[PDB]
């Protein structure tokens, strides 16, 4: 599409989210998520083909019946309480189904099935904006009512959130599902903590999205989307399956990495209210994406697979393309654990 | 079948290379005859003379700051007043009973 | 003499639309390397 | 100012630069015609660009220094051997098949973004389309196995699908004893075991498959050896028909600039050339890969970016 | 030769330059754990004429 | 490609490496005697 | 204590910018100071530790592992030096790389005054050693040992992290000191119970104990000798010092905890040492004989008395000299055949008489013969033992018997009766081979003359 | 709570219950999205006229209007899709799967 | 500890006026050296990601990261001391205005307190 029509979508998005995040009436939040998924839709079906049609026509059901529920949450709580503010849900029935439906617009488990297909439909840079910035709306909205949530049923749905991330990643060989049921899994470690700490979810949210921006900037620039593409990957530029390694490793939660540090946190801080089960089954859980992990680092980088003989013209060209924040992800998604106490800027 | 019955395009396996041959006094460390003797030896000085020796003797002078000669001394002048004064040597209570305030029963 | 690298065999194991075949997913052919498919 | 986004924005636009006479001319013939030398006066007369048909090293010509590299670092293959051993056991038929339909897409690439940034036409010796006639004798003549067709089908779709062909499609038509005749007349030792089996297959898959496909999306014209001589009446001919059926007159502004995006960019261009098929011909085991990679980098001005080799001459690399 | 080796064996002057550092670095987290410098009550101790802390 | 050390750039570089270090230095200094001032302590 | 971590810090960048052919040479004669200055942690107090800051301190239970991990790298630089002759420059560097960050994180994870400071080295430390196995291995099981050596790690270590940080919501602090000094009995309570579990299968995993062992012989096997060399010299030792850190806000609680502990372990020892005694592979012997001394350690360590601490000191240190070695000896034969099967290549003191005095001398302070340390530490805890129960001495003195049994077998087996006819291609060992054998072996003859220094805090 | 209001809410229960069984025909799943906000028009309408809440008079015509403009939205992607297959049947959409 | 309605907060204040009140970081803080370190690990990823000589390429490039590092690692030492002093100020003022909820202790030494001695056998 013309570059100016894609400035004027992708600044509507980010108007939407915006007015998401900055209004205190409810329907103005139904303003700005209805603005954010108008603009969303050509950016998902930016580059032209049936797969990408069909991951667009699915997003749009799925966010629509998710706009449809979380307005008639809104309508039930203005007829216990005649109030317009975002604040408390004053009835049981308004708070879950307005729990429900944030949780399809962030596809939480149960309502997770369609993260996987849209990502997959669509390309490498809509998967990108699609599991980075579509996440701040609903999580502040949540954020701002979390103290009217119910912790059995947040609680519940992150715990499947984080076991169908790890059992759903464990059967891929394309990387886009494998990004999926990552976000998934970590979509249920930010639920898991909401009820006693915002803080910790916006902390897990920043890295989880600096770890996702610098593995899918890595995609993007070692064009591959298929695990077996990604293995040629050595034989051209071994710098970045090296790069794509740490940054694996970060995403697994290992230690002294970055992703360590925020599910440390949530479960420092869900040990500080008597949770001593539900923490243990998480990590126990997050295993299996370490487990997935750590299959893809052997595929990339651990080992040299067969190439290609028309692979030596390639060793003859440079990208065209350069992206300027990629080294800044990759130092802030691996190095930034001796920085942790700064998460008391309440970011 | 036309297939060659090669299943890619390999470098053959190569047969180790001998070290003592292109350098008999070769000291096993580099093939670069230079680099290798002066691998060698500054492995066998940083190694032994340095660590080896100068370590073990520093080991060995290392001051009693874990006092066992005070605890003999102190030991001694102890033993010499209480076997003087009748004093019956060591004594069963640790800590002096008088300074103990223990809890009545009265059952 | 050298160290053991993956062969071509070892990198099929990875090559499937799925990790782990199974009989109900054996038909299951992987995407096309363009994502665009015959329209017929 | 590097052609992107922003160029398309501010002024960039290539539809002004299109002056009637781009109209990009690929000819074709058999292996031993006198295509080049009427190529050759077509871009001479009409004032267009001539591109001498890719061989293994056009890849090299373009990037470093355009000194040929080693056969054993680009390519790996010979058309001599294919000549000698046509039949080997080392796969060199279908290894230089494909590189040289890599060779022919990058120059096509190369092609269109000269014209589509200059506006000045191009003349090209065979394409990437008419690549895969010599495949198709390599076939019939037992030299390639059915799954080399197969992976050469798979990665000419997924590669040739993103393209515009050429306007205007110039056989030569050349029969098969006279082009022995000239095949002995040349003297090369290796082009004169060329059986007329191979020859006859060339052409029969040549103007039975090749010119009607390009009939229903080209202007073809077709040349005997005696009227491809004078390029007088070539030049009027394609100078007086007028391409209305193809998919260039549906091309404006937007798809031109999501052209001009494609044809740079060399690197998106092969994409699909490596895809991880496994063809014993053409794969390459991990010990002979990391070494003739190392022996790649250790070429003079290759192991940092064209600016930033210090050994070839570049200087002021530190405030670069 | 002077300058020149000094470009080829520079590397070796940096793990005792390290150890210089370390050494400062102990000496300087030192100084900031001195709240109960001659106040202990086994080594409470009267000062010396020219004596200003018992311990640096 | 064949490209000199782009001087414009070079220098938008350095200035903005010297400006902010600059700055920071006005704004430690500020901000020590800002609570010197306030503390009561010089 | 940074005197020590700025100079292992500065290996890297003094690694990254040497010359091609100098990047031996340079870590190895760095290294070596590095250690000489460690040496000098060894001036213990007999009073409470040498606290240097907030941050880190220094024990007569961490000096002597501090002092074998600085002396552990450069001698893990010469092994690897052969193997990878062949190998490109930033690949040989990275190798290096890999042995500097393990040196780093093993000492700031032994003087580590905070329980999750240690934790989370502890854990980085796992990082490097798994590249190190899966990248730079021979075999096409190395992968599948990293995943071992990984997965059984953390199935111990992520319940340990939780139980850490509950225990900081209710004590208040996680300092070695304020956790010593304020200790509270723990109750007989199932809370008690599963908190005591997390607490010690971390480190019991790692030892590694009998029935969690399997990871060890995989993970020998597989990894290259540096890595062979600092799994089973220095990593296997954490898991002790873990449990002897930890263990003193578990009591009473470790007086019930410990009998299944105590029953694996010395049935084990006995299964492992007769599991040695039909060996087709060196390596895999050697790893199984290593297994065995660790349980023993174990059993110390759960008896948890004066002399059982002393003599568990003792024994890591030991055990850690001896069995690098042995793994280097065994490397030594492999460079040369190729094959790793111990009945291939026979007759060896015929062909290399020195290197069959290493083996001897190897083989001998494996067997634990006095006055070496391994009989020192094996001593104390056989004592200790029979206090504990009488009845003990019939497995210590069963698993001595084995021990001697399969120590000697090996060395009858390599060194003795006739060479193989068609193995012609068995060249005189070299400098660097005899050097190496001989910096593992005075080492030890040295620390029998001073025992105390490797003793521990209870001496 | 009236019965009226209840009844209303089970109307939008119905709907999205057909909304969720997918027969086939995505057409029908837009038709019960369309259903869906008739029932929100009429609840909230009737709530806000029964309290005398005078501005917010406002909000039934925006939501009318947004859920339309959504409506044309999806209506043009089922043309897309059915511009594929020549059909808008849901088990059409099988290509991509978990 | 959730501040966010915490009272008399200014809405979008990075620093408030008050945390003008507590001692700025020293430049040669640990933690401004680590920022800086972070800056200078970017700049040499950038060169070897762009295949240039990794350790000497771009200086001013490399110059710029460690000074944007810095400048940004300053303003976030200064917001998070604040918000840490904040919490002390209001964590001891609770406690001083709800003395019964914090009783003083009586002070018992460990002669007159009984522990239960369990023997290591
Ligand atoms: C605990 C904290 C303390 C330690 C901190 C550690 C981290 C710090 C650094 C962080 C990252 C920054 C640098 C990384 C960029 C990579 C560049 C590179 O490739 O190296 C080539 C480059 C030289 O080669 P070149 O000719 O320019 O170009 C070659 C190409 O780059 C490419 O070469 P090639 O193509 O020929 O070879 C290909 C190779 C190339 O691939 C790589 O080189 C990998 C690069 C590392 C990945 C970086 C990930 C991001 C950070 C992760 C940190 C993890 C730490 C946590 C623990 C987990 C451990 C993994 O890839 C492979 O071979 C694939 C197989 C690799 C095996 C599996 C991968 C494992 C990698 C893990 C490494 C982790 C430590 C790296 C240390 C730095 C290495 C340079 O090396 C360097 O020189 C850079 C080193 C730093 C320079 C220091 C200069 C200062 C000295 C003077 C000042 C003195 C200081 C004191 C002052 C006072 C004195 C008076
Ligand atoms: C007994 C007192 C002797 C005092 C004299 C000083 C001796 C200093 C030795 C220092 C340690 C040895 C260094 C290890 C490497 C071996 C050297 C070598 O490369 O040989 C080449 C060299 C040149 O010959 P070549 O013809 O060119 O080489 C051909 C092949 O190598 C073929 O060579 P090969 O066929 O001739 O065999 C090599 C030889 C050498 O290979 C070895 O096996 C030597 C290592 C044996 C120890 C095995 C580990 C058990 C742990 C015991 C710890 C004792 C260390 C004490 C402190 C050490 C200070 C560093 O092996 C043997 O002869 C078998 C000896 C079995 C000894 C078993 C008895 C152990 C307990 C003895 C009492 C110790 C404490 C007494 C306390 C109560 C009284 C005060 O040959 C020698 O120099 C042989 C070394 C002398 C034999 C050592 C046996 C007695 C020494 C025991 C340790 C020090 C005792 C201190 C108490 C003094 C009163
Ligand atoms: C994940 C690693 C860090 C990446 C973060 C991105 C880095 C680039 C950002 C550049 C600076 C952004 C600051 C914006 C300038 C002024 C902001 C100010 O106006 O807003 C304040 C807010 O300030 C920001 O929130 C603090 C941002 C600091 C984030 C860094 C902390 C990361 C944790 C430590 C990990 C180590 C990272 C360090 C290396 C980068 C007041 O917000 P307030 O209206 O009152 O409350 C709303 C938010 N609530 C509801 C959560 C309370
Ligand atoms: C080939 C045959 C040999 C030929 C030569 C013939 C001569 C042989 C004589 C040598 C062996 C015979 C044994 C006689 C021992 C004499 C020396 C001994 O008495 O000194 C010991 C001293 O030895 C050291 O204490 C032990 C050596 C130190 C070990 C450190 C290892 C080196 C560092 C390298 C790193 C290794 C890492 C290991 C991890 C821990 C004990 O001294 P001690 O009674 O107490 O008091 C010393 C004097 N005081 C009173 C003033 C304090
Ligand atoms: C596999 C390789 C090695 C791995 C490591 C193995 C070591 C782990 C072994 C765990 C140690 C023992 C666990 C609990 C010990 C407490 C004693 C108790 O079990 O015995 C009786 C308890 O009675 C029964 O045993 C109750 C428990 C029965 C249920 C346990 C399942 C039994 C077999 C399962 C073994 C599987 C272990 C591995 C799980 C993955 C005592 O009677 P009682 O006076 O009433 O209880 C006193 C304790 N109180 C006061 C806290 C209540
Ligand atoms: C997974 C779910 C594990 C269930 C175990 C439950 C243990 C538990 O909850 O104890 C909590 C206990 C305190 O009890 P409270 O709930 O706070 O209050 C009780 C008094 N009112 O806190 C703790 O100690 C937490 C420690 C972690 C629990 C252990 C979880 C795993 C099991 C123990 C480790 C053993 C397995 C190790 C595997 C080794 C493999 C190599
Ligand atoms: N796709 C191909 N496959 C095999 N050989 C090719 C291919 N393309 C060109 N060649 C070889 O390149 C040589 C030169 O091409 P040709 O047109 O026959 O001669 P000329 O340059 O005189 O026109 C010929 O020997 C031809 O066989």
């Amino acid at each position: 599409m013309n570059p100016i029509i894609y400035t004027t979508l992708i600044m509507t998005v980010m108007s939407g989210t915006m007015l998401v995040m900055i209004s205190s009436h409810w329907l103005l939040i139904w303003i700005g998520f209805e603005m954010n998924l108008l603009a969303m839709i050509p950016v998902l079906m930016k580059n032209f083909n049936p797969r990408a049609t069909e991951a667009a026509t699915k997003y749009f059901l799925t966010q629509a019946t998710a706009s449809m529920m979380l307005m008639m949450a809104i309508i039930i709580n203005l007829l216990y309480s005649g109030q317009w503010t975002i604040t408390k849900m004053f009835n049981p029935v308004a708070m879950t189904m307005m729990t429900m439906a944030l949780a399809m617009k962030l596809g939480l488990s149960p309502f997770h099935f369609w993260v996987p297909e849209v990502t997959q439909g669509i390309s490498l840079q809509a998967g990108l904006l699609l599991l980075t910035w579509q996440k701040l709306a609903p999580l502040s909205v949540l954020c701002q009512i979390s103290q009217s949530i119910n912790p059995n049923l947040m609680l519940t749905m992150a715990m499947l959130s984080i076991l169908i991330g790890g059992w759903g990643g464990l059967n891929q060989t394309q990387l886009r599902k494998i990004m999926a049921y990552s976000s998934i899994a970590h979509m249920g470690w930010m639920t898991a903590v909401l009820p006693y700490n915002t803080t910790m979810t916006i902390l897990n949210l920043l890295i989880y999205i600096t770890m996702t921006l610098a593995m899918f900037m890595l995609l993007i620039h070692s064009s591959a989307t298929t695990t077996l593409s990604l293995s040629h990957t050595w034989n051209k530029m071994p710098v970045i399956t090296s790069l794509m390694m740490v940054t694996l490793l970060s995403m697994g939660g290992l230690p002294p990495l970055s992703g360590f540090m925020p599910k440390w946190m949530i479960i420092q801080e869900m040990t500080k209210n008597e949770s001593i089960i539900m923490p243990t089954l998480m990590a126990m859980t997050a295993l299996l994406n370490l487990y997935f992990y750590m299959r893809l680092a052997y595929s990339s980088s651990l080992t040299m697979f067969p190439s290609t003989n028309n692979m030596k013209m390639k060793w003859q060209f440079e990208h065209t393309k350069q992206m300027k924040l990629l080294p800044t992800m990759i130092v802030l998604s691996t190095l930034v654990l001796p920085m942790t106490p700064a998460l008391s800027s309440l970011n | 079948p036309p297939e060659p019955t090669i299943r890619l395009q390999e470098d053959p396996d190569p047969e180790d290379e001998n070290l003592y041959e292109k350098n008999p006094d070769s000291h096993g460390y580099d093939k670069d005859p230079i680099v290798d003797l002066w691998n060698m030896r500054v492995v066998f000085f940083f190694g032994f003379s340095i660590v080896l020796v100068l370590g073990s003797t520093f080991v060995a002078y290392l001051p009693d700051y874990r006092m066992q000669e005070w605890a003999r001394r102190e030991a001694e002048r102890l033993v010499k007043y209480r076997e003087a004064n009748g004093l019956p040597l060591m004594e069963s209570n640790c800590f002096d009973p008088n300074k103990i305030q223990l809890p009545e029963d009265e059952d | 003499a050298r160290q053991w690298q993956p062969d071509v065999e070892w990198a099929e194991q990875f090559g499937g639309a799925v990790m782990y075949p199974t009989k109900e997913t054996a038909h299951w052919k992987p995407p096309p390397w363009n994502d665009v498919d015959p329209p017929k | 100012l590097q052609y992107g986004p922003l160029a398309f924005v501010l002024g960039e636009r290539t539809t002004r630069k299109l002056t009637e006479t781009s109209k990009v001319i690929t000819v074709d013939g058999n292996i031993c015609s006198g295509k080049g030398r009427l190529a050759r006066e077509i871009a001479e007369k009409l004032g267009l660009r001539h591109f001498p048909e890719a061989g293994i090293h056009y890849a090299d010509s373009t990037t470093g220094d355009g000194k040929p590299l080693d056969v054993q670092l680009s390519g790996n293959c010979s058309l001599e051997k294919f000549y000698d051993d046509p039949k080997s056991n080392d796969g060199n038929s279908y290894r230089l098949q494909s590189w040289l339909y890599a060779s022919r897409l990058l120059q096509y690439a190369d092609a269109l973004e000269h014209l589509l940034s200059t506006g000045q036409g191009v003349v090209l010796e065979r394409s990437i389309y008419s690549d895969f006639v010599f495949l198709e004798a390599m076939y019939r003549q037992g030299f390639i196995r059915k799954q080399c067709v197969e992976h050469y089908n798979e990665v000419k779709k997924v590669t040739a699908c993103e393209y515009l062909p050429p306007h205007v499609v110039v056989y030569v038509d050349v029969p098969v004893p006279e082009i022995q005749s000239r095949i002995q007349k040349k003297g090369n030792p290796h082009e004169m075991k060329i059986t007329a089996a191979y020859l006859q297959d060339i052409e029969n898959a040549y103007k039975k498959t090749f010119l009607p496909e390009m009939s229903e999306k080209c202007e073809v014209l077709q040349y005997s050896a005696r009227e491809a001589e004078d390029a007088e009446k070539v030049v009027e001919d394609i100078e007086y028909l007028k391409c209305d059926k193809g998919p260039w007159p549906d091309q404006d502004d937007r798809t031109f600039h999501r052209l001009r995006m494609l044809v740079q960019n060399k690197l998106e261009v092969l994409n699909y050339t490596t895809i991880p098929v496994y063809l014993p011909e053409i794969t390459i085991g991990a010990h002979q890969s990391d070494r003739v990679f190392q022996k790649f980098t250790e070429l003079p001005g290759r192991k940092y970016s064209p600016g930033y080799n210090e050994d070839v001459g570049d200087k002021w690399i530190w405030l670069k | 030769n002077v300058l020149q080796i000094v470009r080829d064996h520079w590397v070796h002057i940096l793990v005792p330059v390290g150890f210089v550092f370390g050494c400062y670095l102990d000496r300087r987290s030192d100084e900031k754990l001195t709240a109960f410098r001659n106040k202990s009550l086994l080594f409470k101790r009267e000062l010396r004429p020219n004596e200003e802390v018992t311990w640096k | 490609p064949h490209g000199s050390p782009d001087w414009l750039k070079v220098g938008l570089t350095l200035g903005t490496s010297v400006f902010l270090w600059i700055y920071l230095i006005k704004q430690h200094k500020e901000d020590v005697l800002e609570y010197k001032r306030r503390n009561g302590l010089e | 204590m940074l005197k020590i971590i700025i100079p292992t810090t500065m290996l890297l960048p003094m690694t990254w910018m040497s010359k091609h052919n100098m990047i031996w040479i340079n870590a190895t004669v760095h290294s070596l100071l590095i250690s000489l200055i460690s040496l000098s942690l060894l001036n213990q107090l007999g009073e409470n530790s040498l606290n240097f800051s907030l941050t880190f301190f220094s024990d007569s239970l961490s000096a002597p592992l501090l002092v074998l991990t600085t002396w552990l790298l450069p001698l893990m630089l010469m092994a690897s030096q052969s193997h990878l002759s062949k190998e490109t420059t930033t690949r040989k560097k990275l190798y290096i790389t890999m042995l500097i960050l393990l040196q780093l994180f093993l000492i700031m994870t032994f003087t580590a005054t905070e329980l999750i400071l240690f934790y989370i080295l502890f854990e980085a430390t796992l990082v490097p050693t798994l590249i190190i196995i899966t990248r730079w291995g021979n075999q096409t099981e190395r992968l599948n040992a990293g995943l071992y050596f990984l997965f059984y790690t953390l199935a111990g270590s992520l319940p340990l992290l939780v139980a850490l940080v509950y225990i900081q919501n209710t004590t208040g602090s996680l300092n070695f000191l304020i956790i010593h000094y304020w200790s509270h009995p723990l109750s007989n309570s199932w809370s008690n119970i599963f908190m005591w579990l997390a607490c010690i299968m971390a480190f019991m995993v790692k030892m590694p104990l009998y029935g969690l062992h399997l990871w060890l012989p995989k993970a020998h096997v597989e990894a290259p000798i540096a890595g062979s060399m600092v799994l089973a010299a220095v990593l296997l030792k954490l898991g002790g010092y873990g449990m002897m850190r930890i263990t003193t806000i578990l009591n009473p609680l470790t007086n019930y905890m410990a009998y299944p502990f105590l029953m694996l372990s010395m049935w084990g020892m006995i299964m492992t040492s007769s599991i040695c005694l039909r060996q087709t592979d060196l390596k895999s012997l050697i790893a199984y004989s290593s297994v065995s001394h660790m349980a023993l350690v174990i059993v110390a360590i759960m008896i948890q008395t004066p002399w059982s601490f002393m003599g568990a000191t003792a024994l890591m240190i030991a055990h850690g000299l001896t069995s690098s070695m042995l793994f280097c000896l065994a490397n030594t034969n492999y460079e040369r055949v190729h094959s790793r099967t111990m009945i291939l290549a026979r007759g060896l003191q015929t062909l290399l008489p020195l290197m069959a005095t290493w083996w001897l001398v190897a083989s001998l302070t494996n067997l634990a013969l006095p006055p070496s340390i391994n009989l020192i530490g094996e001593l104390f805890i056989i004592t200790a033992s029979f206090s504990w129960s009488n009845i003990t001495i019939i497995l210590m003195g069963m698993n001595m018997m084995i021990t001697a049994l399969y120590s000697l077998y090996m060395l009858i087996t390599t060194q003795r009766g006739k060479y193989t006819h068609h193995i012609n291609n068995i060249k005189p060992s070299f400098t660097r081979e005899n050097a190496l054998m001989a910096l593992h072996i005075l080492p030890l003859l040295l620390l029998t003359l001073n025992p105390k220094m490797i003793l521990g805090p209870l001496y | 709570m009236p019965l009226v209001y209840m009844n209303i809410i089970m109307a939008f229960a119905i709907a999205l219950a057909g909304l969720l069984m997918y027969r086939s025909h995505l057409m029908s799943s837009l038709l019960c999205l369309e259903g869906m906000m008739l029932s929100l028009f009429i609840m909230s309408t009737l709530i806000i006229l029964n309290t005398h809440f005078t501005l917010a008079n406002m909000m039934p015509i925006i939501l009318l209007v947004f859920a339309a403009c959504e409506a044309a939205l999806g209506l043009s992607l089922l043309v897309m899709v059915s511009n594929t297959y020549g059909t808008d049947y849901v088990q059409n959409l099988n290509l991509l799967q978990c | 500890t959730m501040m966010s309605g915490r009272p008399g907060r200014v809405p979008l204040q990075f620093l408030p006026n008050e945390a003008r009140s507590l001692p700025p970081p020293k430049l040669t803080d640990p933690r401004l050296v680590y920022m800086g370190f972070l800056g200078y690990c970017s700049g040499l990823i950038d060169n070897a990601i762009r295949r240039r000589p990794v350790v000497s390429a771009g200086l001013h490039r490399q110059l710029l990261y460690v000074t944007s590092f810095v400048f940004f690692g300053y303003y976030l030492l200064k917001r998070q001391d604040y918000m840490y002093a904040l919490r002390d100020h209001d964590m001891f003022a609770y406690v001083k205005s709800h003395p019964e909820d914090f009783p003083e202790k009586d002070k018992k030494t460990y002669g007159e307190i009984l522990e239960e001695f369990h023997p290591v056998r």
